[PDB]
């Protein structure tokens, strides 16, 4: 219950961080005049 | 059953070849010689990769030409 | 001619299996006959 | 050693303190990544005005294996 | 008689499996 | 109780027959029997039919040089359009054959037969004490068949647009849709494909788990396997919810694809992303949709005869 | 040419809305699974 | 010749279907 | 003699590694995890990155990316150009030479995704085997998955290996897959091949079995609950089955004519159908990879060519295939440098 | 002679060995910490 | 062919009348349940 940096933490963060990065990238792409 | 249903037929060739089929189930203690097997497997994998890249033109070597033209040596 | 082999069973094939096999072979023949004849 | 339930972290204070200041950083990092023009340079995607070069007026073609690097460098105009 | 080989192939494919299955069924039904 | 009508009612309603009949049975039996008889006869020895109405007959009978794959029963002529063309309306039997009446006969009788089969399912379910919701499941294929065979011709305006009763006819049918309406990009066809693939997946995997669990436990043993295989613990822990999900997925998929075909009958379209990407200066950059559109354009140009003699 | 029209004010405004809606619903979707896994575990 | 073969194959399939429908072994295993 | 049982020796690093890997946690790592997780993670990441940023301007002459203005249906990870015949397209290979930008431009991301994904499928199968062994169940899921892995291997590796190069393999996308399907319909007459017919029958029969079994089980439940809803009248620890086999058997024996009388046989049939269908489809595509296509029906072609006044749906299909090929090869294969004048393009007006 | 492609191939061999060694060290260290 | 028309009409009318008079002869109460 106390320890952190477990398998679950790594597994969730690995798919969480890039998801946010790409969401920001796509939201920014939306506002391009082409 | 007694001795797996009585003894079987005996032939000269059977008696000659019996020693090669006697020690069934014998094993060594511990892991024996698995590390050597691992090393040999790694070497074989490296060799397979080398040949695969040579035949796929991903590893161009000076001597090899990699075409039908090599038949005219 | 030496000794009866203890490992000797007999094959069994119920009627449903026979019907399935006949259906399979006939359906495959129906599908493939036109291609075989061209 | 019991993989604390998600409810415990959901009500924690340090979790929120970290994440509410961390996630926005990632979002802004992505926004600046695709806004500053770093994406085009990094991944080689041409800009809308770089598709057709002055001397080329059609889709490119590699037509070469062992010199593909120079071919692509020439076609892209870089 | 067109594509005699095709006719022979079809006849064999229809007969051999059918005969095998029927013989098996008659053999087992005696049990 | 002993009246002739009572005896007939008891015989029709009896559950001791090898095949249950019922009143839906009394309706469906002659319809389906006539349909199959005419279908076999027309498939074997039917003469040519002018589908396009431009005096270019299309042969589809076995006797006229055809196989199982290439044979079919050609739909009615374009001249008849959407009119009702029974056997006694044609001037002569030869003209009736030339125009393509047996397609109309088969489609009508078969549609009535399938609807009454739907009814008989519920009837027998009720006569036995079962719950009545198998007809709802059967409605999906019935809806799709009714769409393809009746609603598309009504929207287009002729029975020549129906699906020919064959294999190569079905392939030509599909190709003509992909040429005209761009079905592949319609969301409802995507849902139908998803339904079919998911049904196959679920059938295979349910069979695997159930067969593995059954040892000389049915749901409490394999659930441990599934929960740790692909995560997703405590999803379908109730044996009834799982089978309901199985029954629900493909049925909804097929309902949506049938509704999509019906909507295409009135010709809205599939999606259309042609020339959706343009750079500066107004030039057009090709996407995969443009290649699909080129294929569709070639298909449509090939299909149309235009110059008909 | 290919620059973003919108300013960074909307960038932060949308970051706040799409960053505190995903960091609080990722544990709510997994809670059933983590609660049932322990029940499955240590049993068989 | 091809037409006769096709008709025979179809008739055989239908006959097997009919026999399975009407002459099946009783399902006394579970009933 | 000196007999021995199992695990009667000193512990070793292998024992500690095995003990840690096979624990009970939210995620089961296992030995297969070391091969499954990295490969699958990289495959998914590569697909997303390619669909978001990378383009195919220099390979196919297309624009496929969100950064270029493409939807979820049109974006894809395009295959490498036809010039790169069968190079594995490593970043350090002679083509890329270590440049990441040029590596992405030439199209090595497709090979990256494909290889890592294939190894991910292998890892997933090994994971299923490991779980089954751990919980002591027969591994039928292994075969059920052996079907789709076979289909993937065939389509995505064996078909291109027989053709000119990777250029003709599927591109990871929706519109790309539609283009692939139309391409086979045009060039191979893939719809007329018996193997795709058998696969279609298998898939449709699998869906039919799923639907019918669900409907029958849910419509024959036993009365073991006062509530109007039958879902809460059950617990996982039940002793008997929740539905009456006899009633369903009689119902389907009086409606259709033949009905199951064995649960094991029924669920095994469910397992059997789709696997056989997909295996036959895989064999068909393997055959097609060598241009061994069922296209001719030579008798019909000869008869049609003899006299124009003999038309079947087969001839119309052949003409449609000709149209597809002629009208699509212009832009589908840029490396051929094809320019068909409008005079020669097939059209129905000229028949 | 050692062509550049061969040098790149040997570098790839070294990198793969490094990755495998890293994974092995990770599992060993974690197992030792937990047991 | 008027005779064929007459025959078809007669057969269809007979069967439809049989069906209608079938479902109207107290259908709901002939069930295995008791209520
Ligand atoms: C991966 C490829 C793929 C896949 C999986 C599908 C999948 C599907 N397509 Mg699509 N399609 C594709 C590619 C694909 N398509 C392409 C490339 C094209 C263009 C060439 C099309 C063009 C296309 C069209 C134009 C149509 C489909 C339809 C369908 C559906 C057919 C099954 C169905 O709904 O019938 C449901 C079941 C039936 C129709 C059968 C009814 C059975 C009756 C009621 C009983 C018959 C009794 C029988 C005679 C007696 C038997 C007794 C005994 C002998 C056994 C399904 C969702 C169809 C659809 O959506 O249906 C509305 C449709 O109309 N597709
Ligand atoms: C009624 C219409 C119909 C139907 C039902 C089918 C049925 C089928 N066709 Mg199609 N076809 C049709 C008409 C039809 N065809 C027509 C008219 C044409 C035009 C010629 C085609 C052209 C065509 C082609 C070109 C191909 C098929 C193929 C197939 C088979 C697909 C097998 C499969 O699921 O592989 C798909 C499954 C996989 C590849 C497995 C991959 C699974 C991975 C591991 C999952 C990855 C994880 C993922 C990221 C997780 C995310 C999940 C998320 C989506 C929820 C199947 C038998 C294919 C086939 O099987 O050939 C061998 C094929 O290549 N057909
Ligand atoms: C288990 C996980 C795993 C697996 C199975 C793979 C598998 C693969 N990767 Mg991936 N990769 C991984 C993890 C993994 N990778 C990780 C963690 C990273 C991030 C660092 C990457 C980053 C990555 C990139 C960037 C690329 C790949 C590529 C590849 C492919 C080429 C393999 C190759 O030649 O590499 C090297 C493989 C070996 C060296 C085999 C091991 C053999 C050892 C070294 C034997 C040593 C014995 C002895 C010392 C040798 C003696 C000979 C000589 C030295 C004297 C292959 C499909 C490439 C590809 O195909 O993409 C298109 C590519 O471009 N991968
Ligand atoms: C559209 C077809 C289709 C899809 C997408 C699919 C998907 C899936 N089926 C699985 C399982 C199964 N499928 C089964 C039978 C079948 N599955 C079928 C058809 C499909 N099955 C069919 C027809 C059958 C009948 C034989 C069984 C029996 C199982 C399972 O046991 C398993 C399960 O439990 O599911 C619940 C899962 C495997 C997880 C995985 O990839 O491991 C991890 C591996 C990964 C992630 C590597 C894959 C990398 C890929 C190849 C690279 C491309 C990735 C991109 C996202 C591609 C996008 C392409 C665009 C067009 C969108 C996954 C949810
Ligand atoms: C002149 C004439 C005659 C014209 C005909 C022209 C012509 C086109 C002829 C047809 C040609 C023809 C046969 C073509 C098909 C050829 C073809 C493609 C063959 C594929 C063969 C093949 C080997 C494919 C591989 C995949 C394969 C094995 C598929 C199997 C398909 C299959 C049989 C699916 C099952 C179908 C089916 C209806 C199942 C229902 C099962 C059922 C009754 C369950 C009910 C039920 C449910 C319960 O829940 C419980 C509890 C019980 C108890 C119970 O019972
Ligand atoms: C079931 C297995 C499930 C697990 C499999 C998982 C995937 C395994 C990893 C991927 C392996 C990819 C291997 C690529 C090999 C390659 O591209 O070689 C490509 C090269 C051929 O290269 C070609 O050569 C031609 C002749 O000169 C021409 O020059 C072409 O231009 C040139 O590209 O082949 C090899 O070097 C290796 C050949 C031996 C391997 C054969 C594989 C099967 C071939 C089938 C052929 C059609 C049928
Ligand atoms: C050169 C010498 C000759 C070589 C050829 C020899 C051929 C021998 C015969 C091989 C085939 C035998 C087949 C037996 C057939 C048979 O009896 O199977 C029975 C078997 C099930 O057996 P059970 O497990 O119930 O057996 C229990 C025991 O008590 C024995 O019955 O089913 C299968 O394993 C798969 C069978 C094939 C698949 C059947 C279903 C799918 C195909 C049907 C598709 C219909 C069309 C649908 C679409 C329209
Ligand atoms: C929009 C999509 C169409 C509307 C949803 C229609 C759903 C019909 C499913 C039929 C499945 C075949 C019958 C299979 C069968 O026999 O089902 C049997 C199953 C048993 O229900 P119970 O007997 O527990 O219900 C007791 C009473 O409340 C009456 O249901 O019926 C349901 O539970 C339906 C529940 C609503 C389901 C809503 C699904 C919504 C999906 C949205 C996407
Ligand atoms: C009014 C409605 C009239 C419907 C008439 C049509 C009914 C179709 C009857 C299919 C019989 C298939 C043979 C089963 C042979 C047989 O005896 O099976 C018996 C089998 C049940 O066997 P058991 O459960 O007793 O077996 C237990 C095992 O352990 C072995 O003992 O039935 C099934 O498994 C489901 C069968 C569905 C299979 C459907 C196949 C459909 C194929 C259609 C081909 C059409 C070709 C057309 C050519 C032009
Ligand atoms: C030890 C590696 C540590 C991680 C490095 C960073 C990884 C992320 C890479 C992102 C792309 C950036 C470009 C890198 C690519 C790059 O810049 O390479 C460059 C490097 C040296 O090339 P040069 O630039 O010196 O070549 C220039 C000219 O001389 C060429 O003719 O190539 C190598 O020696 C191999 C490097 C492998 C790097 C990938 C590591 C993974 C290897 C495969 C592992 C397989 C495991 C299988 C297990 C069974
Ligand atoms: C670079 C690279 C790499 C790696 C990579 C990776 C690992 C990646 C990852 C990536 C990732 C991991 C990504 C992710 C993404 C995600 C996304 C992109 C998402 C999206 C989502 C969405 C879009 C949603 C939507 C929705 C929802 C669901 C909610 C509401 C509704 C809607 C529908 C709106 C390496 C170095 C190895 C090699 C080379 C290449
Ligand atoms: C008790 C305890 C637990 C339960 C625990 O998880 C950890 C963390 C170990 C590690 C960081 O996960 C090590 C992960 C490294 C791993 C070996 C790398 C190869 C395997 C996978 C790539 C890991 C990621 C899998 C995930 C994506 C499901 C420690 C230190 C503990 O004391
Ligand atoms: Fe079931």
């Amino acid at each position: 219950v106390y320890p952190i940096f477990t398998v679950r933490w790594l597994a969730i963060h690995g798919i969480a961080v890039p998801t946010i990065f790409f969401l920001g990238a796509i939201t920014a792409m939306q506002f391009i005049q082409r | 059953n007694s001795d797996f249903q009585e003894p079987g037929l005996v032939t000269p060739l059977g008696t000659l070849l019996r020693p090669l089929n006697s020690e069934a189930g014998k094993v060594l203690p511990g892991w024996g010689t698995t590390v050597l097997m691992a090393v040999f497997i790694l070497l074989f994998a490296a060799f397979l990769l080398i040949i695969l890249e040579i035949y796929n033109s991903s590893l161009i070597l000076d001597d090899v030409s990699m075409s039908w033209e090599t038949l005219a040596k | 001619m030496a000794r009866p082999n203890p490992n000797k069973q007999v094959v069994e094939l119920n009627r449903t299996s026979l019907y399935w096999g006949l259906l399979l072979i006939f359906v495959l023949a129906v599908l493939f006959s036109s291609y075989i004849f061209n | 050693p019991v993989e604390r339930p998600f409810s415990d972290i959901l009500t924690s204070i340090r979790y929120w303190v970290i994440h509410s200041i961390t996630v926005p950083a990632l979002f802004i990092a992505g926004w600046l990544f695709v806004s500053t023009g770093l994406a085009y340079d990094v991944f080689g995607t041409p800009r809308p005005n770089e598709y057709f070069t002055e001397d080329r007026q059609e889709a490119p073609l590699i037509t070469d294996r062992f010199n593909a690097l120079e071919q692509v460098k020439k076609l892209s105009g870089n | 008689e067109v594509n005699i080989y095709g006719l022979t192939a079809t006849a064999l494919f229809i007969i051999i499996p059918t005969s095998f299955l029927l013989i098996l069924y008659v053999k087992t039904a005696s049990t | 109780n002993s009246s002739l009508w009572a005896r007939f009612c008891e015989w029709i309603t009896s559950t001791e027959n090898r095949l249950y009949i019922g009143w839906f049975g009394v309706i469906m039996i002659p319809c389906l029997l006539t349909a199959t008889s005419v279908f076999i006869i027309a498939f074997i020895a039917a003469p040519p039919v002018d589908i396009d109405g431009i005096r270019e007959p299309v042969s589809g009978s076995l006797l006229y040089g055809n196989n199982i794959i290439t044979g079919a029963v050609i739909p009615t002529s374009n001249a008849i359009g959407l009119h009702f063309y029974p056997i006694w309306e044609a001037a002569s039997l030869d003209e009736w054959l030339y125009n393509g009446g047996p397609y109309q006969l088969i489609v009508c009788h078969f549609l009535l037969g399938v609807y009454c089969y739907m009814g008989r399912e519920w009837e027998l379910s009720f006569r036995l004490g079962m719950r009545p919701w198998i007809a709802v499941a059967y409605s999906a294929p019935v809806a799709a068949a009714s769409a393809v065979f009746l609603v598309y011709p009504i929207g287009q305006g002729s029975f020549s647009d129906g699906m020919p009763l064959g294999i190569s006819g079905t392939f030509n049918f599909m190709i003509v849709f992909q040429a005209e309406h761009n079905i592949l990009m319609h969301p409802f066809h995507m849902l139908g494909v998803a339904g079919v693939f998911g049904g196959s997946l679920f059938s295979a995997m349910h069979g695997s788990l159930v067969t593995s669990s059954l040892i000389r436990y049915n749901i409490v043993a394999a659930h441990g396997y599934f929960g740790r295989l692909i995560f997703q613990y405590a999803s379908f822990n109730n044996s009834r919810s799982l089978h309901f999900f199985l029954a629900a997925w493909p049925v909804i998929g097929i309902w949506f694809t049938a509704l999509g075909l019906s909507t295409m009958a009135f010709n809205l379209n599939g999606f259309n992303f042609n020339q959706s990407v343009v750079d500066s200066q107004g030039r057009v950059l090709n996407t995969w949709a443009d290649i699909i559109n080129r294929a569709n354009l070639g298909m449509e140009v090939m299909h149309e005869r235009n110059a008909h003699n | 040419v290919g620059d973003v029209n919108a300013p960074i004010e909307y960038a932060v405004g949308a970051a706040i809305l799409v960053s505190l809606v995903a960091t609080a619903i990722i544990p709510i979707v997994l809670n059933p699974g983590q609660q049932a896994a322990d029940k499955i575990f240590n049993a068989k | 010749m091809e037409a006769l073969v096709y008709t025979f194959l179809l008739v055989g399939t239908l006959g097997i279907i009919f026999f399975s429908i009407f002459f099946r072994d009783p399902p006394r295993m579970i009933k | 003699t000196i007999a021995i049982g199992t695990y009667q020796e000193k512990r070793t690093w292998f024992d500690d590694a095995d003990d840690w890997l096979r624990q009970d946690r939210f995620v089961f790592v296992g030995w297969s995890g070391l091969l499954l997780f990295p490969c699958a993670y990289f495959a998914l990441g590569g697909w997303l990155t390619g669909t978001t940023f990378v383009t195919s301007w220099y390979t196919h002459g297309l624009a496929t990316s969100y950064l270029e203005g493409c939807n979820f249906l049109t974006a894809a990870v395009s295959t490498p150009a036809n010039s790169m015949a069968h190079s594995l397209l490593f970043v350090w290979g002679p083509e890329a030479q270590g440049d990441f930008t040029r590596w992405c431009q030439l199209g090595g991301l497709w090979a990256f995704v494909a290889l890592h994904g294939a190894f991910g499928l292998i890892g997933f199968m090994l994971r299923q085997f490991e779980i089954a062994r751990s919980v002591n169940l027969r591994p039928y899921n292994a075969i059920a998955f052996s079907a789709p892995i076979a289909v993937f291997v065939s389509v995505f590796l064996i078909y291109p290996l027989g053709q000119s190069g990777w250029f003709f393999a599927p591109s990871f996308g929706v519109a790309a897959i539609f283009r692939f399907i139309l391409f086979f319909q045009g060039f191979h007459n893939w719809t007329l091949n018996p193997f795709h017919m058998m696969g279609v029958a298998g898939v449709l029969g699998a869906a039919l079995l799923c639907a019918i079994h669900g409907a029958t089980v849910e419509n024959t439940l036993f009365e073991d609950g006062d509530g109007a809803n039958t879902f809460r009248a059950f617990n996982p620890t039940q002793a008997e089955e929740t539905y009456s086999m006899v009633t369903a058997n009689r119902f389907w024996s009086q409606i259709f004519g033949v009905a199951f009388s064995n649960k094991r046989w029924l669920h095994f049939f469910m397992l059997l159908v789709p696997v056989t269908g997909l295996w036959m489809s895989a064999i068909g595509v393997v055959g097609l990879a060598l241009n061994l296509r069922a296209y001719d029906f030579v008798s019909q072609e000869i008869r049609a060519a003899e006299d124009p006044e003999f038309e079947t749906f087969y001839t119309k299909n052949i003409l449609l295939n000709e149209g597809i090929r002629a009208w699509m090869a212009a832009q589908d294969q840029p490396h051929e440098r094809l320019v068909f004048p409008e005079e020669v393009l097939p059209r129905g007006n000229a028949l | 002679a050692v062509t550049p492609s061969l040098k790149n191939f040997l570098g790839s061999l070294i990198a793969g060995a490094t990755v495998l060694g890293g994974i092995a060290l990770a599992i060993t260290a974690v197992s030792k910490f937990d047991k | 062919m008027l005779t064929l028309k007459i025959f078809v009409y007669t057969v269809v009318t007979f069967f439809v009348c049989l069906f209608i008079f079938g479902f109207l002869s107290n259908d709901p109460a002939r069930n295995p349940g008791k209520n």
